[PDB]
């Protein structure tokens, strides 16, 4: 019950009425799954590999 | 092995963690999974 | 005579075993592959 699926990312941002360009000012980056090697991986596993 | 001695200078207490990690790094690595720069000095170069 | 031709089989039969035992030996490279990778991650959680 304790585990559970992914919550999302908060973030608290104020829009700047005298400060024309707030571009890059907030930047953040987060990793998103790369399929191919989730792919390429879970097919060449060691359980595979030494059944083979 | 290949990490024999980088998993003995881990724990021996030299090489804490800058010296470690420089040591292991082509790949890129961020120092976690949600990086949030609330203001840079470079990047609001743009 | 018949002392010579025993020695020859019995030889003859050492060596095919002997050939196999090779395939043996590429398991334990597998096996080596496996033990650096877990190193990976311990060194990794380590250094978290």
């Amino acid at each position: 019950t304790h585990l559970l699926p992914l919550q999302p990312i908060e973030i608290d941002y104020t829009v700047r009425v005298d400060k024309a360009s707030t571009y890059g000012e907030l930047v953040l980056d987060i990793e998103v799954p790369d399929v191919n090697a989730l792919k390429f991986n879970n097919t060449q596993r060691e359980s595979q590999i030494g059944a083979a | 092995l290949k990490y024999t001695k980088l998993i003995a200078a881990a724990e021996d207490g030299s090489r804490s963690t800058k010296d470690m990690i420089d040591a292991v790094f082509h790949l890129r690595y961020q120092p976690d999974g949600v990086v949030v720069h609330r203001d840079d000095p470079a990047l609001v170069g743009k | 005579f018949l002392t010579n031709e025993l020695i020859r089989l019995q030889m003859e039969k050492l060596d095919a075993k002997l050939n196999h035992l090779k395939k043996l030996e590429k398991f334990m490279e597998l096996e080596r592959k496996t033990l650096e990778r877990q190193q990976e991650n311990l060194l990794i959680q380590r250094l978290n």
